[PDB]
């Protein structure tokens, strides 16, 4: 896995150069916003099982077929599998919120997710809309808790739904 | 063929079983401050219990009931009253034994599957199996 | 780094980050300023560190520069100082990252196999990092010398 | 604890604890005295903390006291209070190790199996631990509330 | 496997009591000694192979056990002896960091006597080797860190004997 | 060479993973070369080792295992 | 692992004789009791968790063993206790269906005493728990099915003690 | 038997007996009376079965009784009829038990190794059980002959 | 597991001495007998099943042990008996080729008595079976090759008894 | 030896010795006389082998006898010649046994770990066995020198 | 062959060929001339071997050619002599290769399953290879008969 620091370290290592002015400025930029990420992560660790359920109910209010007959969140086995999947998305979104880099999401979530979902019949679309219902919930909850900047909260879910995304453009 | 006979009898008269459940339920009798959003969900679930009872009766194993209504309780415990659902399923069992008769053999099959339903509505939840890993590079699920 | 290690260690265990690990990440996040100061101290004076450490090494272990040793000749001594420069760069990376996974994960895993394939005595390389540690901790304040000497200590420990 | 986790993880990969792990150990062991003070303050006031948390829990859920619930008879009600007291004791234990390790090992690995082997629902226990959280947070200051709160939230996580 | 903190918590939990003042004082003692424990652990991690080879050079070299007929004779037996001494130093470092010897009788001293008695390993010679390892590391890290290393080295020698 | 060992290894992970039960307290002949990693692993899981006895070794030989 | 039929066949085979009238009478006794065995096994499969939790509510709850210091204290120990009692009820159901307790000493009572003595598990408290489980299931399935369950429950308690 | 097989097959799967297996045991329990009637039919007329089957076998395969064969002479023919008596006894055991685990678990596992160590043609033994099956199913009613011929069929199938 | 050469080398190495004249004479004795050992091993590999079935035909057939109640009764027990006798003949061939019975007490006689005592296997009847196997193979390969086979057969019978 | 290796290799495969392995053992049994002659050649002239090989080694690698090397001083040079005597003894054992399992199973398994714990350059030990091979194959006939140089070759190959 | 077996046995062990295995390959390489002479002896007189061995087999075991046996009739006896020709060809392959891995790896692995599916007594096939061995070792010199009888011995041993 990579955080932002090991990203800069691997970036400078492949050319064999030391840190310049700009590398120290980007490391200061990660270390200055570190406390903000950590109180956001602790506030998410407060209400994880609540946020996952609320994002799930907002997703099922969005796409109503999945609770109904032909949908994929049909039975309670499928309902519990979908809510555990949303718990996975919030967990690795917290991990990428603390790390500040998208390599944990790429190595442990997004690599080969589409294969499993296309095979099992799990749809990829309401998965993404549920991921960003989680993102919107986290964003307004942490903007309510005195935190000025929300770009780092914006980062990992936007990456996760740029990757599961179907490129049609 | 007897399992099909009782399944066809249950299917042909499911509407009056659900209606008998409806004026049994709506352990206080329910206030009907629920509104349409809870009410359509309630009517769908009082159907759905009978559906997987019928599927279990034809299939021959109550596992189709078990793997669904085991963890069902805490999904709907924030929603509604759980003993109301319990007396609802008990009443639907009584409505099946109302509907057909046998020489105490098909009634016994029906009370077996309905008893699996009332047993699994009290198993409230088992915690999920944790694949914790010892390796660092591995991920736990 | 610290965040990678905490994330992976919570990741195998199928759990979130425990609050103790979270205040660990928080304390590392606060100490990053002193880490960057130690990194600028190590980066800006790399010429004198490599020069004085090579001088003290060849004073201490003269057989590797004598004919018969590995680092005998002009280009071989230049490659020797280049290897010392590599290890000082990895020291700076480990100082910034707050953990030794840059140093170990880049230049310490197959170091015995590589230096055995080159024909190099690894104890003399440990002496080179020892002289680099002496010059570097002679260059800083007390707690800064201790925090840099932890990573220098890890490199010499991973040699032998 | 923190040192137990560092020692066990270093014992897996057959190595000494590295410098980042030892520096995290130092950062916990320096501020262990504040932890000793806040565990004193939690051991002092526990009667009133459990008391107001009981009051707010049965504000949120009068269902258990009333007929058919688990708080119906006063023997079971006394054990509801005793469960609250044991969980506050485990919170002080989790604070003083610096991590989730003894509180999970003593009281969290398999709460679901126990409270399904008994009759009390686990979302009631989630609400109960949150009531214990805002009860115990009214008795400490922010410099200690930042250390107290996320252990309560970790219990809330392992409950659900 | 438990450090001083986990053993204090286990005593207060088996009591069922809260952490009283004696437990607070024990944890304050551990939180004062912990920085010295950390620095001694780093210094011991620096010189693992040197401490092991100086222990063999003090005790086991040039004696009968490295000669033919000794149990340290062959290269396989020499490598296994260096491995065993590295184990003793590593676990003594772990027990020094934890401040509790529970890891030693959990994971070193569990079946070690019966293993050494089945193999034919001399227990007195390896006890002298561990004592020389203790003497070398107490010369390395100083007086009091050497003492708090030597208490667990003496624990290993007592459980081995 | 083989060690006829006897040990008891509780799992401490069956509660989380909810697996079925393997009977602990085994008595087995371990080969000499991997008896090391086996004893170390029994100590990793936290299990106590009751009895270690060399079965086929004839201890003190240099060749012939 | 053998039922009444396989044990009768094994006796007649170790004799080398054909099935005489006494073996025919034993098999007729088993073929008369088998329907009652089937119905009791279904009724016990109905209420596994209820019988287990009523056995803990009768014996082990509110005693010292669920308090601090007891062997049933932690949630891990509580879950393992419920697991052990579910094992005893399941294997007593199997031995009731077979009509022979060979599965009990083959697969429950084999190393159970030494396991419980190594762990520190109280054998008297778990014997009382199995006795309360027997009392509850004999209240469940009736007099004679409760008796033919209690003979194998007493077999488990006798092999455990 | 049937109960042993159902118990073991549920036992490896860590589950109880499924209801389909339970009505399997129930149907076997009800059919035990007809099984005992077939067993008395096979037991009471064993003399004529063994005699007529040996006669038809030695008529069919005369080389094993000719000089040079295995069953040549008085005591060898007596041992041959004894082996046929053993297999009819195992047939009766398998008829009562409702499954072939008595027959297989007693006299069919190492039958090839044993009869190869004795020097016996196993095809002639299969012909002996074939003639035993002919005499035995010539002795019963239709469904009784089918139910006994299932186990006779298993023995001849397990020969080759 | 060591032949005559490896045992001679192990004695000279545990001494720490070079190979003196007595070791040279022992190795010359083995290098003279080795061709006879090779030819006897080929002749025994020719007739494995014949020697085994003649040993059963001499000792175990038509006795009580093949009758009902005997431990060689069933076809499973007969096949396992033929397997055990094939093991004894194969390992006696190996010990004849090595010229040292270390493989016999390393890999046959290790837990064989306790296995046979736990199963209920008669040790005297299998000792008589091994003796008849020895008699048959000594009739097969001649006087002196039969003697150097019978010394390891007597080793197996002595360790079994 | 050869017989041990053939017995073990047939032993894992659950089979007897194949006839090709048997004529392998037979050919080794016939060549044992020449093996014993090579062993007497190596045994009787061990003084000159060890002396001349130590002389040529210290001529070739003078730094290990110079102050700073391992074998510096009287007793250290005596221990160096003793280690060379050990390896010549293992060469004689491997010559007699017909295989390198005496040499490997006594003095080649943990040779790198031992000589790293002593502080010894292993390449200089390989040069010592090289000079021993030069003196020993300078002492025999052609095929005898080839057969002894096979085992000397194995020792120098197992060094590096 | 011998080289394949030595290469594979050193290959699993992650080592090179030991010198004892190398002189095994060398001795097989030298004895290849006598192996080729035995192969020409077996190849050139295959007609008389197959004819006389079939004659002695049907004299010894007349029931397999009598009506009722497998090899009854013209084409069945021709297929029987063809199977004997196959086994003599595999004997020649095993004679050349110096090991029985051609014979086993072509025509001895599933020989029991094949001849059980055809309805063939395998003891009569062992008698066929026995008569082939008698005619073949009646055709050569002493050591040649022993070396060919080793592989004939392996085929009859792998039958039973
Ligand atoms: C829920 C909102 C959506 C949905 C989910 C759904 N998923 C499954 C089954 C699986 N999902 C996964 C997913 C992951 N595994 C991973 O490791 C990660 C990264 C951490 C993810 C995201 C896997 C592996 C499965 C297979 C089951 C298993 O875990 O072994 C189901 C069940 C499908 C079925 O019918 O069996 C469901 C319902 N479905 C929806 O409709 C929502 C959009
Ligand atoms: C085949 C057996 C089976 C059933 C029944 C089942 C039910 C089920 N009921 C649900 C919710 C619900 N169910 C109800 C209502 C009720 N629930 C009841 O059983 C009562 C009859 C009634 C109240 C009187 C309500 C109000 C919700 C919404 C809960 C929420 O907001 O999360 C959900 C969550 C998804 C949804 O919104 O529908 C499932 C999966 N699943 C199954 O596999
Ligand atoms: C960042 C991790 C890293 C390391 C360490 C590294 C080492 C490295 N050292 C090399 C050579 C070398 N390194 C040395 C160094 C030394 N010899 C001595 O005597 C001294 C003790 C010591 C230095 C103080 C010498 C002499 C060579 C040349 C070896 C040769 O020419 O054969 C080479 C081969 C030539 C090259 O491409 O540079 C590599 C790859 N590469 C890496 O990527
Ligand atoms: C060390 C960790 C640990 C805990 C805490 C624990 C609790 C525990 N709670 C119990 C019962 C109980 N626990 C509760 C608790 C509650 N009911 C509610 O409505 C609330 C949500 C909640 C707390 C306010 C009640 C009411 C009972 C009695 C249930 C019964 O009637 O059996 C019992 C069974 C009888 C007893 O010993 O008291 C145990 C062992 N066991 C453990 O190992
Ligand atoms: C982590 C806790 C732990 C320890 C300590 C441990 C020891 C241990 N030491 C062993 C061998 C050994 N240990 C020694 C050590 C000695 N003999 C001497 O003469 C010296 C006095 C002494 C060294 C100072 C030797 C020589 C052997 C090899 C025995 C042999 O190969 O025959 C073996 C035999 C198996 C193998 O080598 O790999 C074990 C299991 N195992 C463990 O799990
Ligand atoms: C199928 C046959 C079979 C049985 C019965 C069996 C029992 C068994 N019970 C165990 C533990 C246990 N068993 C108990 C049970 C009890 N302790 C008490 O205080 C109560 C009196 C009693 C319950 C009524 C407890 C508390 C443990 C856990 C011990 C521990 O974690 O330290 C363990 C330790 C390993 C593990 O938990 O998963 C085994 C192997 N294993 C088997 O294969
Ligand atoms: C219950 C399972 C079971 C079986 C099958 C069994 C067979 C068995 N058959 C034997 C002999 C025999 N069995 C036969 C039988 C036959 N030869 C023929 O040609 C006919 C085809 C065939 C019978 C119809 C003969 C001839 C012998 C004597 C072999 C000899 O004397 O070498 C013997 C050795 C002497 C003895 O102790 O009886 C055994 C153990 N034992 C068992 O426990
Ligand atoms: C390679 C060294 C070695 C040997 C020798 C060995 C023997 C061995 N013989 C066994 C059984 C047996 N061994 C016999 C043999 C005999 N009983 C008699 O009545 C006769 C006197 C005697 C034969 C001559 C029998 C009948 C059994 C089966 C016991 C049973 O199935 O109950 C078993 C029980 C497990 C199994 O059959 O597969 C073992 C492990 N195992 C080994 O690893
Ligand atoms: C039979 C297998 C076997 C070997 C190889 C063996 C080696 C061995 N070599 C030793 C020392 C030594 N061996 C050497 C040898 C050398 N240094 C050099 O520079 C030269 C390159 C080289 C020899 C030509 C030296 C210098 C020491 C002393 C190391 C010291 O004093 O620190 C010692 C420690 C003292 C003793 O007890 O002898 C052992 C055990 N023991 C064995 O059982």
């Amino acid at each position: 896995m990579r955080d932002a620091v090991t990203s800069l370290i691997r970036n400078y290592d492949t050319t064999g150069r030391y840190f310049d002015r700009d590398a120290i400025e980007s490391l200061k930029d990660y270390f200055a916003s570190g406390n903000d990420r950590i109180t956001v992560a602790a506030m998410i660790n407060s209400q994880s099982a609540e946020i996952v359920k609320a994002a799930a109910n907002s997703l099922f209010e969005a796409v109503p077929e999945l609770l109904l007959a032909g949908g994929n969140a049909y039975t309670t086995r499928r309902f519990s599998a979908c809510l555990r999947d949303m718990d996975y998305y919030l967990r690795y979104g917290t991990y990428a919120l603390i790390a500040g880099d998208m390599d944990v999401l790429n190595e442990r979530v997004l690599q080969g997710l589409r294969e499993t979902y296309n095979s099992l019949g799990v749809p990829i679309a309401p998965t993404v809309r549920g991921i960003q219902f989680l993102k919107d919930a986290i964003k307004e909850m942490a903007a309510a808790a005195g935190i000025a900047n929300t770009a780092f909260i914006d980062e990992p879910f936007d990456h996760m739904t740029r990757e599961l995304s179907e490129v049609d453009l | 063929l007897k399992r099909l006979a009782i399944a066809q009898a249950i299917k042909l008269s499911s509407q009056l079983i659900v209606s008998r459940a409806a004026n049994r339920i709506f352990r206080p009798i329910s206030v009907s401050r629920y509104g349409p959003r809870n009410m359509t969900k309630s009517l769908r679930d009082m159907a759905w219990f009978l559906r997987y009872t019928t599927y279990a009766i034809v299939a021959g194993d109550p596992s189709i009931l078990v793997v669904n209504t085991r963890g069902l309780k805490e999904v709907i415990e924030n929603a509604c009253s759980i003993p109301a659902t319990i007396v609802a399923i008990q009443e639907m069992k009584a409505a099946s034994l109302d509907l057909f008769r046998g020489d105490r053999e098909a009634q016994e099959t029906v009370v077996q599957y309905f008893d699996v339903l009332i047993t699994e509505m009290q198993t409230q939840v088992p915690n999920d199996k944790l694949r914790q890993r010892p390796s660092i590079d591995a991920q736990g699920l | 780094s610290i965040v990678t290690k905490s994330i992976v260690n919570a990741d195998a265990e199928a759990r979130y980050l425990s609050p103790g690990e979270l205040d660990r990440i928080k304390a590392f996040v606060t100490s990053g300023e002193s880490r960057l100061r130690i990194a600028e101290t190590l980066t800006g004076s790399r010429e004198r560190i490599i020069k004085s450490a090579g001088d003290a090494l060849f004073q201490k272990r003269p057989d590797v520069v004598s004919p018969g040793g590995n680092a005998y000749g002009e280009e071989m001594t230049a490659t020797c100082l280049r290897d010392m420069d590599y290890y000082l760069r990895l020291i700076t990376y480990g100082v910034v990252a707050g953990d030794v996974t840059p140093i170990e994960e880049i230049g310490l895993v197959g170091v015995r196999e590589m230096y055995k394939s080159l024909g190099t005595p690894v104890d003399a390389v440990a002496q080179a990092v020892r002289e680099m540690k002496a010059v570097a901790t002679g260059m800083m304040s007390g707690d800064d010398a201790a925090e840099a000497g932890a990573y220098f200590d890890y490199v010499i420990g991973a040699m032998e | 604890s923190v040192v137990s986790q560092v020692i066990l993880r270093a014992d897996d990969e057959l190595r000494y604890p590295s410098s980042g792990e030892l520096s995290g150990i130092k950062n916990f062991l320096a501020t262990g005295a504040v932890r000793i003070r806040i565990a004193e303050a939690l051991a002092d006031n526990e009667k009133k903390i459990v008391d107001q948390a009981q009051k707010q829990l049965f504000s949120i859920h009068p269902e258990y006291r009333t007929s058919g619930g688990n708080a119906a008879t006063t023997k079971q009600y006394n054990q509801c209070l005793r469960d609250y007291g044991w969980y506050l004791r485990l919170v002080t234990y989790g604070i003083l190790a610096g991590d989730k390790d003894p509180i999970e090992r003593i009281g969290l690995i398999g709460v679901k199996e126990m409270y399904n082997a008994l009759g009390v629902p686990v979302p009631g226990m989630v609400d109960a631990i949150r009531c214990l959280k805002d009860a115990a947070l009214g008795v400490l200051d922010s410099e200690e509330a930042r250390i107290a709160a996320p252990y309560f939230d970790f219990i809330t996580q392992a409950m659900s | 496997m438990q450090d001083a903190i986990t053993s204090v918590i286990n005593s207060a939990d088996v009591q069922g009591k809260y952490l009283d003042g004696s437990a607070m004082d024990k944890l304050k003692a551990y939180f004062t000694t912990g920085a010295l424990r950390v620095r001694a652990a780093s210094t011991i991690s620096a010189n693992a192979a040197a401490i092991v080879k100086e222990a063999v050079a003090k005790s086991l070299l040039y004696s009968d056990v490295t000669r033919p007929g000794g149990n340290m004779y062959t290269t396989r037996r020499y490598a296994a002896c260096i491995r065993d001494l590295d184990y003793y130093l590593r676990y003594a470092t772990y027990a020094m960091l934890a401040g509790d010897p529970s890891i030693l009788d959990e994971r070193v001293l569990n079946g070690l006597k019966e293993t050494y008695n089945s193999l034919g390993v001399p227990v007195g010679s390896t006890v002298q080797a561990i004592q020389a390892m203790k003497e070398v590391t107490a010369g390395l890290v100083g007086a009091d860190a050497g003492r708090e290393m030597g208490v667990y080295f003496d624990y290993i020698c007592s459980g081995l004997s | 060479r083989m060690f006829k060992i006897t040990a008891c290894v509780p799992s401490q992970s069956r509660i989380r993973t909810q697996r079925e039960l393997q009977n602990t307290y085994f008595t087995k002949l371990v080969p000499y070369d991997n008896w090391f990693r086996e004893q170390q692993r029994i100590m990793k899981m936290g299990g106590k080792i009751v009895k270690v006895q060399l079965a086929t070794g004839k201890p003190g030989t240099n060749t012939g295992l």
